RNA sequence: UUUUU
RNA sequence: UUUUUUUUUUU
RNA sequence: AAAAAA
RNA sequence: AAAAA
RNA sequence: AAAAAAA
RNA sequence: UUUUUUU
RNA sequence: UUUUUUUU
RNA sequence: AAAAAAA
RNA sequence: UUUU
RNA sequence: UUUUUUUUU
RNA sequence: AAAAAA
RNA sequence: AAAAAAA
RNA sequence: AAAAAAAAA
RNA sequence: AAAAAAAA
């Protein structure tokens, strides 16, 4: 391989500094994606009629 | 599987939240001048074009940058990123250069968990430096 | 259908739901309706599980 | 293997159908302008150039796009796809950008099984946005 | 054109339903074919999102025997239909066709 | 699978074909005269009623025949098939009879791989002899 | 079983009064010195082979033997050049005799892709030899 | 894959050849039968250009099978009987088959044992055929030589 | 110990027997590369006679069994366009209506596509015959044909 | 390897 | 990281 | 085997 | 069990 | 051993 | 995965 | 191994 | 790829 | 348990 | 794995 | 099998 | 296996 | 359910 | 099961 550019990522899952991300080609993007949600809202009913 | 409606034997009313969090990967562009750094504003993430205009704060996790336009004549594209923090800006210049003049230049940096706090629209994400006039950004963040 | 639930305690809510099968999971715009709600109470709370696109 | 004809001990007249279905990937081009979306019509799939002039309906499964012409000067190619449905048009903008100026920009989306209904010539598949003047489309569908 | 309203009837206990999801449609010739002919029956599936052009045909190998054929509706096309809608077209050399439609009333 | 559209990370433009092949079974009927053989034309396969009017050649793999109408009085139905080729016509008479007067008479033959060349509309498939005046055919072939 | 037994026959089966029959047809041809002779396919259809009821045949392999003695001081040889309607070949499969009193043999096999039918007007192959006659054995499928 | 060109055969000495070999066949042909009368099936019916067998003068019959070719009389079911005949001695068996449906053919057959599988020339008779149908279809598994 | 021998330094004798079966003009499997001129919107029929040439050592053949055809664009495409190429197989028993198309995802990169002929359609073709039609936005296309000369 | 039954 | 044909010693 | 540390 | 580096 | 090819 | 009859 | 038999 | 089954 |  | 052709319980 | 990521 | 049905 | 077509992402 | 001819 080679030698180092010192990004001190301590123990991998426990770094306390910013670490360089070796990015590549521009990915597939979507600024307006989907969203699965559970929407809570109230509706008003009368006694004997449907709504 | 089932082809008609089926009853759901629901019970007590559950814990709800009409305005939950959202983990996203926001793509947007910024203009960059030659030899000048551009402080990427956090407010660029809050927009109706990203469905995030209902938020006021966001937790940035990683930042990635590509060159959106062609470099000057005879040069290879490059891009730099300097992480900015309200508790103290950094001095790293995570630089990425292209090996083909016709190809973009890409680079990024990951934010440590200890430096993942909320940021408002007035704040800035990072400084960007490039020989190209535009930089394509994709920021992995947490809207809350 | 009239998927109905009744509260066994006068102080407790009455609950009932229904799941839409996969063959009937198309899109619905604002001008559309979801279901008809009947109750002896003046207000009913709804928690709709859906996918926004 | 053999070298001459062989007798087939046939039985009752089977179930026949002179006009069956056909799963295809239809390649055709559309003209797109800068900053404006083009609604790709389903009628483009029915033509004698695809052996589908006998079908009146089709079930689209997945749609793929490719920039068919070169991007403007100093820019990289991109292409957006907004899925359209008769029960309710979407707002997604699946976008793919080219990392090389001389290379196409590719993106695509898959229609879920719950949304795979028939579409006639009057209907539209998706909206296509691109900085390139034309876009190549390969639509995996089921003609019926 | 076979109307969906033929499924909502008191003769089937279904006069309380207004919509139905059809799964599979199979048809049998109900009367004898013309002279010198073997029976046949065709089915062209119809949908509100797009009519089809398939002619699922079945023929009888014996002139004294019915001709039968059917088609299955995929899960992605199993939506509701009301009385104003049509299930499919029927073509045959016989003057009546018996249909046994497997559906889900709701 | 899911209930919403998903993004496809498409790559380079694929190798496409707008007019592909199609293997089918084509049901079509022919009229036969008493004591007279009838040559089956290959042009009967190419038709808008079979979705094959876009093809000009076809490779036939097998032929199957049924008596379409009733036989003469006191007789049981029979049908013969004599294969034909442009390199040389055959003399085989693959004959099938009915054991019940009301039942169709059926027979079929298979073409070996070495004899599976293309045939145009001007060519002929086989000869059909029968005491009935109509014979139904279901030919398994490859349109190209 | 030394007596007739009963066969419980069922429905009428599929019949074919004129089947295909696979054969190995032997015949001879006259050859001149230096001249190549085209072997006609029509020789395969003859009452001497029980094949006068056939009009087509699928050839699979051809084998050749010298039928007469070679010229003086020479050893027998024979060459075969395959011929097709889609295009003639230029191969000359040759076999020579290591004994003057012994025949010469050679043969070629027709691949599956080239095993189409041939009528009487066609030709099988070209034969060259120093002997004035050649004996051919053609493994073919009549139909 | 398969070979796509002509390939040389390394043939040797001239082999044993035979231009007029034998042929195991199943010959289909029809015969006309009257009511209450038995029709002797001639062996010469097997030798014809319609069967590619006019070059054979003898044949060794192995088994015979019959089917009624025409409809039976009114209100009756089809039947057919077969009586094996040999030059060394005619049998007296009447292998009969009846149709359980008036619209269906009647069928029956008989197998010849290897000891009785000699040759028969055109002037010989295979069997006798009785039936209430005016025509019978015959399928004879035999070995031509 | 003493059994090492496959590297000969001098001539050795060959104990030959009877005269073998010989063929002075045998077959040959090849991959013939050549180019053709293509016009815009016009289909060019590729002649089989292009295979029989002294430039390929195949000028002695008169027939060939084509197995597969591959095509690459030989010149640059028009301005703003990516290269493409199409192929339509042709047969003496009946021409095909398929147009196997392969485009270029890079304007500077060739466009490639090819098709394989099935065993049932691998017959001989003489010089007067044609292999396939070729369409391309480029003015020249390069071909490589895997074929069996005979 | 090369030369020999 | 996997083949059809020109000759070809040796197990 | 650099510089930090249950 | 034989030879020739 | 020599002629398509294949990631 | 039964086998027996001429190229 | 010849003619009648026994749960599709 | 031809005769009488293919369980 | 009712269906084709 | 799915759409149409052929095989086999 | 949604949307993010050694 | 889907739907309706008892603890 | 032979080919053509998304992929186990 | 079946009289007849056989059969360590
Ligand atoms: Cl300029
Ligand atoms: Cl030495
Ligand atoms: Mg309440
Ligand atoms: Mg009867």
């Amino acid at each position: 391989r080679g030698k180092v550019k010192p990004n001190r990522k301590s123990t991998g899952d426990n770094s306390n500094v910013v670490t360089m991300i070796r990015a590549g080609s521009y990915p597939k993007v979507n600024p307006t994606p989907t969203w699965v949600r559970a929407i809570p809202f109230e509706v008003s009913v009368q006694s004997g009629i449907a709504f | 599987n089932s082809n008609v409606v089926t009853m759901i034997r629901a019970g007590s009313y559950p814990k709800v939240n009409p305005t939950p969090t959202w983990v996203r990967a926001i793509p947007f562009e910024v203009s960059v001048q030659s030899g000048i750094a551009f402080k990427v504003p956090v407010g660029s993430l809050f927009s109706a074009n990203f469905r995030t205009d209902s938020f006021t704060s966001v937790t940035v996790m990683s930042v990635r940058a590509w060159t959106q336009l062609t470099p000057p004549v005879n040069e290879y594209s490059f891009v730099r990123l300097k992480p900015l923090f309200k508790t103290g800006d950094s001095t790293e210049e995570f630089e990425g250069r292209a090996s083909n003049i016709n190809t973009r230049a890409s680079v990024g940096y990951r934010i440590p968990t200890n430096l993942r706090q909320n940021t408002v629209a007035a704040d800035n994400v990072c400084e960007v430096r490039s020989n190209c006039r535009q930089v394509a950004l994709v920021i992995s963040c947490c809207f809350n």
